[PDB]
């Protein structure tokens, strides 16, 4: 399993010896390229993404957008290492900590800290509200997970996210019901020919960013492989209108 | 160790509460100052040098009502945290009790209920008073039972609710807060018990000849009622009924819990000299039409499950001949696939009257529960009138603006069109 | 808590006013000087609904007099329960409207308008829970009908959640003292639709018959048409000040009585009414009010309820009595009457209570009908506006303060539709 | 220990000084012989703040008086209260400074600063402690304005490391009996800014306004703003003198209301100021005199606070009252009005209780703002000096008593440079 830069910043050696043992074992040629960019004299600097900034005229569905290309710049880790340890359990302002000094590093993301990359964007507009979705599914003989952030502006369902594929991490404000959202993704899903087995949904997000609630994850949780898609469907209606008039607590 | 905490919620609930803790207080010997000069535990709680405290929680959104406890003649009864208080009511409105006024007192009052559930060492139920007409009565009752439910998955909630009635209303839009209360009162309940004020009008003008009643004697009435509901976990008889026992013999289908109580002899008390009050001839009264709690006609539907709650003077023979005359008539039609239908309890403690009551000094009574099939209709007539209103979408902007959506109308009525498909499925 | 803000503008308002404040004071036991003389407890527990407390233990009206004339103010420090008020409270200007739309809403309105809302501001934040305001005004003027306009309109804005209530005098048909009523009538109330909850329609010519026939009063005048409306404003909302067994506060009768959003126009009515020769000759019972308040010559308002069924009623009744006798009988008098009501609305009456009744009486009850009958005032007033727009007459006068031609149109126009949404439903 | 120096230079701080010593001798129960008559422990416990003990067991007060015409001190010891004072203390010029600035800080303004400097210097050796030193004068003049500055430079030359609070008048635009107030008044604020740690800004204007709009006084004499001034300087210094529950002295203020230590320009408040008809319409609880505190109209200096934001607020208040109803109070005020609040400093208000109102109420509260809405005035002034200054108006007057022409140009930069500095954090 891919594991975690503990040490802050700059990466220890332990860590960075480790990492390049992996990449070594992993990569089919090896040691070729490795000892090329280890031993490699001068490499191109790499830009610094702006981070965008809130405007009034440009609409909100646009901003969406752009957090998402922006993201989508930020060149999605697949080195296998994460390099800015999260905890669940951790306060709010802990992780807005970790959003903004990960914003002035702009190193690669993962799905997790990619969702609080979107929240910790997002946490500057009161219209807009969001909250974490969670998925845990089955493929050849294993179980995977994966999380991604909904959105709720202006009366419509989206999407945000990161995955190494593609449709997995990206959806817009076209959705009328948070059933059609994750029935999309479940379709999606089918197409990799992954079975989900589990959906989990939590809470909006407070917009006060120096706050010591925990973010919830687990309020709701359904076994959706053995249950048929209309009491899913009922039962995920009902909860989105607990949520969205404030009732669940 | 055999307890119950009662809550009682809106104006309706608050005033019937007033009646059952008087009834309670004249039962167990409790001064109206808590000082009594074992049956008490399963309502009151001993607080050293002899000090009897209810538990009970009084919930309103308008101080006006518990400010009349406050200042009332059992100001030194209650303590003085759970009578708790808002400062704008719901104005008849669900949304405003349910969403808006409603979600800042809950916390305040769910953290006393188990402050309250920590004094029990073994808790049996609830007891849950609300009336759906109000806006306070179903948007607050609907929160707090949804919130109970999640806390507390085990105990079983009982209900007693005053349905409105046919003909004499007092509120415009009763049918949108009773079809929106339903949804509550069916899923999370275990037993809801209906009432309507009509009925008990007529009980009131034809038996006790009282012409111009008001809302004491109706509040009297069902607090008699309840009293003979929790009679068996206070005191002791020959056959013995906690609410569990006395949920299973009434409920056979998961839904099917709506029964309607009713109670016997109600009569004035000049009018008891010349009456025998045998056991048979309340058994028969328990039975007719003119007797029922419910502005709805037994005749016309069948009786699926019974439970004869006796106590006074009563032994099980009388009550076996009763019961046997009972079953051989023909107008008492009962269900084919349930060939016994009477659950019977005793007890040795007659009734209690009120100093300033107008009901007699009886030696033996009987309340007679039933799942009849007959309450669909007493349903029927409030569906018609929703018909009427929801085609104009008539007083609907002030649920909308206040925070709720407009599909909930729709998806509450065909979850009634359910049920009372439900209920006509059984008795076939 | 739930505490009301009181305005009164024009001479209407004033002179109702000081009359409804006698009422309320001789309800609670209030002196002329302010302070306290009630024999039960039950009328202090609630009188920080309209008064505020003092050093002293005195007790000072929550009121706001504003006009732009200071003889008003000098007739209302003068007369009786005059001292009371808040002498800061008073805000008056140089010379008033001359009945003049413009002039009390764009030219002279305008400037004294900020001191009255630095007022309000400083009398509403002194209070935790406020459930709204009421205004009283006339809408056949100018200083009443345009400068309470800009009042309420800009009320609104600074109080989006509470409720205004108005009690504005209709102008009459008949009875007419000026010459140019229509336009003010027509102008202000272009605006008192879309910036208030509840307008409680009066009528002189109305007041002027319930003295004539019913009391039997040889030379009326305007001292007892404010005591019949005062009485109406004290009973519209007895059940915020006291207990009762079944209570209605403000936004209770809102939600039962306006179905449509725009169908708030009210008018009262008050029983019983009875001359003082004839005080013996009735057994005075439930029944009798019953009858009484549905009767076509008790409401205050110039209009017989027989050309139109109504939307929704509401009944407060005042007294220690029953509460089948209340419904049984609103349930007869609904069932023969069906023809004048209104057949998709199941109940059409909401019934209240509360345990106090008046100071003379021993039971009394305030009706309050949403009827569709109401629309013929509006078709006269229209009436009256058209002819005397075909000339384009008196119109110099408007234009001549910072007023337009299109804004009479646009007036026209709505009072056109607010009738026709009315008669949509009969 | 911590004693004050009083000083009271010009026609104006002349009165304004014997209005204090009046009201501070009243609150300590002083005779006007000198003597002791009251009745508390605490006026003892802490006199000598202000006072000096004599043989007699009498007590002088610690004030020097100064002018340049020998009228004012025939008036000051002829007046109410002005046998206290001891001869030696009062000195005197020849003649008047004749509203020339050059006059009264060049040319006779020299030739009796020893004797000032040296009486002065004779009381600050008559004690232990010395916190600071306080001066009244106005701006608009040539013995206040120009012989004022002299002194206090030459004692912040003598004593760096104590404090000095001057309350000075400054001239207001409409209220203007000169016609070379621009130029006294920038001349003088050249020198203000750099050898002082508080200066209290009061205008003839405000005080005017209210006494005509609160007090409703009809003929407001030169006593009635003497009296308001002192009311405020009394309420500055009451901690140094009795015991509170939380206590303030003046370099508590000091540091607590000087972000930058050029910005040490206030404008005082007090409440609560009621008139005689509407003393029994109010409850006097400390809300009131929060909200009678932060009323626009009750500052004392000619300035809308709502055109600028508060860097630093202070309320001494005096009377029994509880902490948290202060707390909650100073806090919710911050609440409603965060745009009246500068975003940079997370708490603007330093809250002090003292326990001893004055002699006539039950509560008081003296506020003190630091608003950078002081600068409109300076503004007006600079205004005023670029009007005269351009065409040299009346300017041979101030050359001829040997004064430069350039001096006026650098008081110009120097003016525009703080109204810049205070314009800058807004
Ligand atoms: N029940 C009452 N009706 C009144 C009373 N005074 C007037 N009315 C009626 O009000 C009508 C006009 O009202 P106003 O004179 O107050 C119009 P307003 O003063 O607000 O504007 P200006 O005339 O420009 O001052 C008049 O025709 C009368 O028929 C009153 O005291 N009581
Ligand atoms: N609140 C008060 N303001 C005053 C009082 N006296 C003056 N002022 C104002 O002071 C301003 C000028 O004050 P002064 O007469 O003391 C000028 P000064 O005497 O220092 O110079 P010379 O006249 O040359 O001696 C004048 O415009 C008045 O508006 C007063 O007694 N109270
Ligand atoms: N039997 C009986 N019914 C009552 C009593 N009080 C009120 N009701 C009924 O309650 C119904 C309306 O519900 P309310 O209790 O008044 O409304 P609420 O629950 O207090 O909610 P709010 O309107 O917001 O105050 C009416 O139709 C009454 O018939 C009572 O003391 N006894
Ligand atoms: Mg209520
Ligand atoms: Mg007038
Ligand atoms: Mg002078």
């Amino acid at each position: 399993l891919f594991h975690v830069n503990k040490s802050g910043f700059p990466i220890d050696s332990h860590t960075w010896e480790r990492m390049w043992m992996h990449v070594a074992k992993v990569h089919p040629k090896g040691g070729e390229m490795v000892g090329a960019i280890r031993n490699a004299a001068f490499l191109a600097k790499p830009s610094i993404p702006q981070v965008p900034n809130y405007r009034l005229s440009m609409t909100i569905p646009d901003w969406l957008q752009a957090i998402q290309n922006y993201m989508k710049t930020l060149q999605y880790n697949h080195t296998g290492t994460q390099f800015f340890e999260i905890r669940k359990m951790r306060p709010l302002s802990g992780l807005m900590e970790t959003a903004k000094e990960m914003t002035r590093e702009s190193l690669p993301i993962k799905a997790l800290e990619a969702v609080i990359l979107g929240i910790y964007l997002t946490n500057g507009q009161p219209s807009i509200e969001r909250f974490p979705i969670s998925f845990k599914t089955y493929f050849s003989g294993n179980y995977f997970h994966h999380v991604v952030l909904g959105i709720y502006c202006n009366g419509r369902y989206g999407s945000l996210g990161m995955s190494r594929r593609a449709e997995l991490m990206d959806k817009p404000l076209t959705f009328r019901t948070l059933s059609d959202l994750i029935f999309d993704f479940e379709d999606s899903y089918k197409k990799y020919l992954h079975t989900v087995k589990k959906v989990k949904i939590g809470l909006y997000v407070p917009h006060e960013p120096h706050s010591f609630q925990p973010i919830e994850w687990k309020q709701l949780v359904l076994n959706v492989s053995k249950m048929l898609r209309a009491d899913i469907r009922k039962e995920l209606e009902k909860y989105a209108r607990d949520m969205r008039m404030k009732i669940l607590k | 160790m055999r307890e119950c905490i009662s809550i009682h919620v809106g104006q309706a609930g608050v005033q019937i509460g007033n009646a059952c803790w008087e009834l309670y207080c004249l039962e167990h010997g409790i001064q109206p100052d808590g000082q009594m000069p074992d049956s008490f535990n399963t309502f009151f709680s001993e607080t050293g040098a002899g000090k009897h405290v209810p538990r009970a929680v009084f919930v309103d959104l308008e101080p006006t009502v518990i400010d009349e406890v406050r200042t009332g003649t059992y100001r030194q009864l209650f303590h003085p945290e759970q009578l708790i208080t808002g400062k704008e009511d719901a104005a008849n409105n669900y949304a405003r009790g349910h969403y808006t006024i409603g979600k800042e007192i809950i916390d305040l009052v769910l953290d006393r209920i188990r402050k309250l559930a920590d004094q029990c060492t073994g808790l049996q139920g609830f007891l849950v008073f609300h009336s759906f007409g109000g806006g306070t009565g179903s948007g607050f009752t609907s929160l707090l039972m949804e919130r109970l439910s999640v806390d507390y998955g085990k105990k079983s909630k009982l209900e007693f609710s005053i349905y409105p009635a046919p003909q004499v209303s007092t509120a415009v839009v009763e049918p949108y807060n009773s079809i929106l209360t339903t949804h509550t009162t069916l899923e999370h309940s275990d037993c809801a018990f209906m009432v309507d004020n009509e009925a008990i009008y007529d009980i009131c003008r034809r038996n006790l000849d009282i012409e111009r009643p008001t809302y004491t004697n109706l509040n009297r009435l069902i607090s008699q009622i309840v009293s003979s509901i929790t009679a068996s976990l206070r005191f002791d008889g020959a056959l013995n009924v906690d609410l569990t026992e006395f949920q299973t013999n009434l409920v056979p289908y998961p839904r099917i819990h709506f029964p309607l109580a009713t109670y016997a002899p109600v009569i004035s008390a000049e009018k008891a000299y010349h009456e025998q009050l045998s056991v048979a001839e309340i058994t028969n009264a328990c039975f007719e039409p003119a007797n029922q709690m419910v502005k709805c006609d037994p005749r016309h539907g069948k009786y699926m499950a019974c439970c004869l709650l006796y106590r006074g003077d009563v032994v099980p023979k009388d009550v076996n001949a009763a019961i046997a005359t009972i079953k051989t008539k023909r107008s008492i039609q009962f269900v084919d696939w349930c060939p016994t239908g009477f659950k019977v309890g005793i007890n040795y403690q007659p009734p209690t009257v009120v100093p300033g009551g107008d009901l007699a000094k009886v030696q033996r009574a009987v309340c007679m529960l039933s799942n009849t099939t007959a309450i669909a209709e007493a349903w029927a007539r409030l569906d018609h009138k929703f018909d009427l209103m929801y085609a104009k979408r008539a007083f609907v902007h002030w649920y909308v603006g206040e925070g709720m959506e407009e599909g909930e109308f729709s998806e509450a009525r065909e979850d009634m069109a359910a049920l009372e498909k439900d209920y006509e499925e059984v008795g076939v | 808590m739930r505490e009301i803000v009181h305005i009164q503008a024009g001479q209407c308002g004033n002179q109702i006013g000081a009359k409804f404040w006698e009422v309320i004071s001789d309800e609670h036991g209030i002196d002329p000087t302010g302070s306290y003389h009630g024999d039960s407890d039950l009328q202090l527990e609630r009188i920080n609904v309209y008064y505020n407390e003092a050093a002293g233990n005195k007790y000072v009206p929550r009121a706001i007099l504003v006009d732009l004339e200071p003889g008003t103010m000098d007739s209302v420090r003068s007369g009786p329960f005059g001292q009371i008020f808040r002498p800061d409270n008073f805000v008056f200007g140089q010379s008033g409207a001359g009945n003049n739309w413009a002039k009390g809403h764009y030219t002279e309105g305008a400037e004294l308008v900020d001191s009255v809302l630095d007022v309000v501001r400083k009398e509403s934040e002194s209070c935790d829970c406020l459930q709204g305001f009421q205004l009283t005004h006339s809408l056949g003027g100018g200083t009443g009908s345009g400068m309470g306009t800009l009042l309420i309109s800009k009320i609104r804005e600074e109080y989006p959640d509470r409720i205004m209530n108005t009690f504005s005098v209709v102008p009459s048909p008949k009875v007419s003292d000026t010459v140019v009523e229509p336009y003010n009538a027509t102008l202000s109330v272009h605006q008192l639709v879309e910036n208030t909850d509840e307008t409680y329609c009066i009528d002189n010519e109305a007041l002027y018959d319930i003295c004539f026939r019913t009391l039997k009063l040889t030379t009326p005048t305007y001292g007892d048409l404010n005591h019949l409306v005062s009485a109406t404003m004290s009973g519209v909302t007895t059940c915020l000040r006291f207990p009762g067994q079944l209570n209605a506060d403000l936004r209770k009768l809102a939600v039962n009585m306006v179905p449509f959003p725009r169908l708030h126009f009210f008018m009262p009515g008050f029983a019983p009414l009875t001359s003082r020769g004839s005080q013996q000759y009735r057994a005075l019972t439930v029944p009798e009010l019953t009858q009484q308040m549905f009767d076509a010559k008790n409401m205050m308002a110039a209009c017989d309820p027989r050309h139109g069924r109504y939307l929704t009623v509401a009944a407060v009744f005042r007294g220690r009595m029953s509460m089948k006798e209340v419904d049984e009988q609103m349930l007869n008098v609904q069932n023969k009457n069906s023809s004048y009501f209104v057949e998709w609305i199941p109940n059409n009456v909401k019934t209240a209570v509360c345990d106090i009744p008046p100071r003379g009486l021993k039971m009394s009850a305030t009706f309050i009908g949403n009827s569709t009958a109401i629309q013929e005032l509006f078709k006269r007033i229209s009436e009256q506006f058209t002819a005397m727009f075909r000339r384009k007459a008196f119109l110099h006068w408007y234009t001549g303060e910072g007023m337009d031609e299109m804004e009479f149109t646009e007036a026209e126009s709505n009072m056109n539709d607010l009738v026709s949404e009315y008669q949509q439903y009969q």
